[PDB]
């Protein structure tokens, strides 16, 4: 749909309740999600697919990290996405571990060596 | 002649089997070509070179019962090893259905250690039976590094049963 | 300011349908000089070319008025 | 090149007469220091008489191979090996322009060179426990490296990336890379393995404290290295 | 025409009776063994001389066979000679080429 | 039609590897949220910035709790 | 393609494989379709189906001609051991009725570790075969082989053995 | 600017919060690689021939260049006693740039 009723099908899901209960969480995520539509960094899905292997490397799981190549060459065979590089960033990001430094490995470009 | 085909003879030598216009030359020395560009292929194929000296190895030594229980045991990890290391390559088989990632560099680099490990592994166990095999395994676990620590450690559990 | 306006909500339900409805520098845009704060930003060419937007869009009625002076008189003359 | 089986064999000798219960350690085979090609670091058109813009382009992909290992097009990996030391040869005909600021871009090469070898010679057990974690922490420093020329290398292939952004992309990893190799120097030219490369980690983790930059590296480096202490 | 054009959709109709077979196709080498090594055979010059086969699919050697295995028979493939059984030669999928 | 339910199909794929990925990363989001925030990534979306409010909310599902 | 592979593993060689009664599935093709490095590959998972041929040979002659009712234990048990290689096969064709991209790889690699059970018990089957044996004695040279040393060859005949006791549980209470 | 850091990252008697200075002018190094960085890559950019790329800095460039004289001649936490000097001067340029140097020298 439209980007802006979405937003409203985002708030009504996560939470258990409707969007007459508190408005002021919708507010703050307008603050937040506003200006940030275009990702202004490089969206290469390898770095990406290269982040999930350090990351289940951390969480000590080579099989995991393993039955992950297959995963990744799936969305190669169907091709029909579009970005990969958002929404495997998004779930990324999202990490969690079912039982220190990460900003010194790896990130993308940040294009101030390029006209944004 | 373009790098794509190159990519696939590739793919096939780091099982031990040549390539197409990339094959094995001088046994004991790496595949030779049939500017960069050819300098590069020479190092990737250096994992298939010590994949050789394993899986030779392991495919000999498994149906003896002359080399006995103990060293079937050190076959049977050595051959799970080996299994876990096609696991990419099929993958990599796939998902070309010009292109480089460094010539998979940053793909090789990691299992290239998991063979050198292996390699020495199979020289310090050769021609011993037993606890004397027990012995020339137990010698690796007296390392440092926890990627050596838990590749040498998985095998122990198995001899020594 | 609509957060304390509910600290009247039917005009605002009025006024978004009606925010499609309407018509068809000083010291401070890219000011790096004077302030208490930091001198310290990249280039990037695109904060200083919508400051040229910025002149720009002054000259560009400015200069229709040069065509549109001309073009009015010559098609009632 | 020759010295590296010298070295290996006395410091074997120490620890064969420091314990008379423990017999016997264990080495690689030969094929490991036998082989080049293990390591990272190491026709022709006359590029000078190209376009400014086309040699930019040229040169950049030429030293690109070089940053990762493999000797290049207009640049060479040369074999000098004199000690953690490492050279290049650029084709003595590129434009001064271009050269001197290729040359500045350069020590990071150098600066991989002595990184990638320590790893090969260092890992073994007459090195011992302590500098097996301390290589193994450097390998992974290797990697993270090996990461971001593929970023680059999709940039370059669109046309995109030049001498200028390379220049700057390289300009926060110069001084970490720096560091490592005057640390595989120092642990090289003076023989230290166990405990006496337990103190100058921990005084060169004491030393930085410049931007934190270096000091979050060295701090790493030495909380691996205690670990088999 | 409102009796022949239903039979001739739910209906098959072409291998029992003189119709060449069409069916839509996924080509492409991992389901195109068939095609393939025929292409490969032409390629190098048998010379050429085709075996006569009428081309027909996977399910219907399926359906034939459980007609064949239940207890009847003389169905339109696999048919007695004297009380022998004896198989059809024109079956050929667009896989395994019939060897 | 049926070459857009073909399409349809080779998309169904797409999100169910999406979906066991999304599983053994352990988001709270199931299938339903997770096609919402497909749709926003399919719009272009800088997933550090959706990755924040989401961080939020599912600790404020928690707070009025 | 990789539901013809699945027929000459299994016997029914085809015309990409030619099959020879005493050692078969020779590929020797060259293939401007395939890699033609793929023929090594074949020959590496060919080495399974010639000795899944030659113990489906040794189940049709019990359940030179011999008595002994061991053979029709032994057989029996070496059956069960190959239903999980009927198994392993109908898993393949599944995927591939879906799956567009898989390749002939993911079935060498996929039946590798029958690449360990079937060499294994191929040279009990031999021994068998080649010096005979049709006495009490098969099973002493069976408990040689189920010591084992490698895990598939030393769990699959004692599956077998219990079988044959089974039988002799019936010759040892008619006795007894 | 950068001659000065140059020579003042190879002194060990410059100190360590000589060295946590230069290592501070070592990103008004980076600084002068993410100015014209950009000015390079829109090459295949005239704006009066690039003269207003000079007044932005060049003024960076002007309080950068007093430190590395007037700070010239110190060594150890006498430095600390002049830098100290630029977050009164009347500019109010170099106030602000040098409140937030000093804050990473004085940690």
């Amino acid at each position: 749909k439209s980007p802006n009723v979405l937003l409203q099908n985002l708030c009504c899901r996560i939470l258990g309740r409707s969007e007459a209960d508190v408005a002021q969480q919708f507010q703050y995520a307008v603050r937040v999600i506003g200006s940030n539509f275009a990702p202004t960094v490089e969206r290469d899905e390898f770095l990406v697919a290269e982040k999930i292997k350090k990351e289940l490397i951390r969480q000590r799981r080579e099989a995991d990290a393993a039955l992950f190549s297959e995963l990744h060459r799936k969305l190669h065979s169907q091709g029909v996405l579009k970005n990969k590089w958002s929404i495997l960033y998004l779930l990324l990001s999202l990490s969690e571990d079912p039982r220190s430094y990460a900003t010194l490995f790896a990130q993308a470009l940040p294009r101030d060596a390029h006209s944004t | 002649i373009t790098e794509a085909a190159l990519v696939r003879d590739i793919l096939y030598v780091f099982q031990g089997i040549d390539g197409k216009n990339i094959k094995m030359n001088n046994t004991e020395n790496c595949y030779k070509v049939e500017r960069s560009l050819r300098d590069t292929a020479v190092r990737l194929s250096e994992l298939g070179w010590l994949h050789n000296k394993i899986r030779r190895y392991t495919d000999q030594r498994s149906l003896d019962r002359s080399f006995g229980l103990v060293g079937q045991s050190f076959c049977a990890a050595l051959h799970q090893e080996l299994r876990e290391y096609y696991r990419l390559l099929s993958v990599l088989h796939s998902q070309l259905q010009s292109l480089t990632l460094r010539r998979l560099l940053v793909w090789t680099y990691d299992p290239k250690i998991r063979l050198k490990t292996l390699a020495a592994l199979v020289d310090h166990c050769q021609g011993r039976k037993g606890g004397e095999l027990a012995s020339a395994v137990h010698a690796y676990t007296k390392t440092g590094d926890p990627y050596m620590r838990s590749l040498v450690q998985h095998i122990l559990s198995l001899v020594s049963h | 300011l609509v957060e304390e306006l509910e600290a009247v909500g039917s005009v605002l339900d009025l006024l978004v349908q009606l925010a499609g409805s309407g018509p068809p520098r000083d010291y401070f845009l890219n000011n790096k000089h004077v302030g208490r704060n930091v001198p310290y930003s990249g280039y990037d060419c695109d904060d200083l070319s919508v400051f040229e937007m910025d002149v720009q869009s002054l000259i560009s009625r400015e200069e229709c008025l040069c065509h549109s002076m001309i073009q009015e008189t010559l098609q009632v003359m | 090149l020759q010295q590296s089986l010298e070295l290996k064999r006395k410091m074997l000798r120490d620890k064969q007469n420091k314990k008379n219960s423990g017999q016997h350690l264990p080495i690689f085979p030969a094929w490991v220091y036998e082989r080049p090609a293990l390591i990272g670091d190491f026709t022709a058109l006359p590029i000078g008489t190209l376009p400014l813009a086309s040699q930019e382009s040229a040169v950049v992909e030429d030293l690109l191979y070089v940053l990762v290992g493999v000797d290049g097009r207009y640049v060479s990996a040369q074999p000098l090996a004199g000690r953690q030391s490492r050279t290049f040869l650029v084709d003595p005909n590129l434009d001064l322009s271009i050269r001197e600021l290729v040359h500045r871009i350069l020590p990071v090469a150098a600066s991989y060179s002595a990184v990638t070898r320590f790893i090969e010679e260092k890992s073994s057990f007459e090195y011992g426990q302590v500098n097996h974690a301390l290589a193994a922490a450097m390998r992974t420093l290797v990697k993270e490296h090996l990461i971001l020329v593929s970023q680059l290398e999709q940039l370059h292939r669109q046309g995109l990336l030049s001498l200028q952004k390379l220049w700057f992309y390289i300009q926060p990893a110069m001084r970490t890379m720096d560091i490592l190799a005057s640390l595989a120097t120092s642990v090289d030219k003076g023989e230290c393995l166990g405990g006496s490369t337990l103190s100058l980690l921990h005084d060169r983790s004491f030393s930085y404290t410049g931007d934190s930059q270096a000091q979050e590296l060295c701090l790493y480096l030495t909380k691996a290295a205690s670990a088999p202490y | 025409p409102d009796d022949r054009s239903w039979l001739e959709h739910h209906v098959v109709h072409q291998y029992w009776t003189a119709r060449p077979s069409q069916f839509p196709h996924s080509l492409h080498l991992h389901s195109n063994l068939a095609a393939v090594w025929d292409q490969h055979l032409y390629s190098s010059d048998p010379l050429y001389v085709p075996d006569d086969r009428v081309l027909v699919t996977e399910t219907q050697v399926i359906r034939e066979t459980l007609w064949l295995l239940s207890g009847v028979k003389k169905l339109f493939i696999f048919q007695l000679i004297d009380g022998k059984v004896t198989v059809r030669n024109n079956i050929i999928v667009t896989h395994l080429t019939h060897s | 039609a049926a070459a857009a339910a073909a399409n349809l199909n080779a998309v169904r794929e797409t999100m169910d590897v999406l979906l066991e990925i999304s599983r053994i990363l352990n988001t709270g989001l199931d299938m339903e949220t997770l096609s919402i925030c497909v749709r926003l990534c399919e719009q272009g979306i800088n997933p550090e910035a959706l990755s924040s409010v989401i961080k939020e909310l599912r600790k404020a599902t928690e707070a009025l709790k | 393609m990789i539901h013809e592979l699945l027929l000459a593993l299994s016997g029914y060689p085809g015309s990409i494989f030619t099959w020879n009664k005493r050692s078969g599935l020779q590929v020797s093709q060259d293939f401007p379709f395939l890699h033609p490095s793929e023929t090594s590959v074949l020959n590496r998972l060919c080495r399974l189906g010639t000795d899944y041929i030659r113990f489906t040979e040794f189940i049709e002659q019990y359940t030179g001609g011999l008595h002994g009712i061991y053979l029709r234990a032994f057989c029996t048990g070496l059956d069960s051991v190959l239903q999980p290689y009927r198994q392993a096969l109908l898993d393949l064709e599944q995927e591939f009725l879906g799956d567009p991209h898989l390749s002939i790889s993911h079935v060498n690699y996929f039946l590798d570790q029958f690449q360990l059970l079937f060499p294994s018990v191929m040279v009990v089957v031999e021994q068998i075969k080649s010096q005979k044996i049709h006495g009490c004695q098969i099973l002493e040279t069976v408990y040689k082989h189920s010591c084992g040393g490698l895990p598939p060859v030393r769990s699959a005949l004692e599956k077998i053995l219990a079988v044959c006791h089974g039988v002799m549980y019936k010759q040892l209470s008619a006795w007894m």
